[PDB]
């Protein structure tokens, strides 16, 4: 019930954010014309954060 | 008698299935709360992958 | 979609639309606990109908 569900959801979210952050680093400093880097921006929706 | 015996098998099957369910199938009745009441993590969950 | 988008080149429209569907794996742990806990009610409701 309650808190434990929130904790498993939070840990899953945290793990996904971290893995994305690791993938994200391999793409730093890639030169394509005037583009110099690429990222996958991950964010949490407010209506679900509250 | 046949009806009741098959019922016993079905009950055993559901209980067996249920043990493997969640969250990382274990003795979930108390273990999840026991996992958070200390600053720890369930070992079976560490070996999920 | 992946292969042909690579073949022709460019920022694929379809990949861009469904980005979460491509980049995130689906996790069962959060769900199956509640499907099993929910089971008794589901069967009862269906029986009543």
């Amino acid at each position: 019930s309650s808190k434990s569900v929130a904790n498993i959801i939070r840990k899953t979210i945290q793990r996904e954010q971290n893995r994305i952050r690791m993938l994200n680093q391999g793409l730093q400093a890639v030169s394509f014309g005037q583009v110099r880097g690429v990222r996958l921006n991950v964010n949490v929706r407010e209506s679900h954060a509250i | 008698v046949e009806r009741d015996e098959v019922a016993a098998q079905k009950r055993e099957l559901e209980k067996q299935i249920e043990r493997l369910s969640q969250p990382s199938g274990a003795e979930d009745s108390r273990m999840i709360a026991l996992a958070e009441r200390f600053g720890g993590v369930l070992l079976s969950e560490i070996y999920d992958d | 979609r992946l292969i042909e988008a690579s073949l022709y080149g460019g920022i694929s429209s379809a990949i861009t639309r469904s980005l979460r569907d491509y980049l995130l794996p689906e996790n069962s742990g959060v769900r199956k606990a509640f499907q099993d806990m929910e089971a008794a009610l589901r069967e009862n409701r269906i029986t009543l109908e």
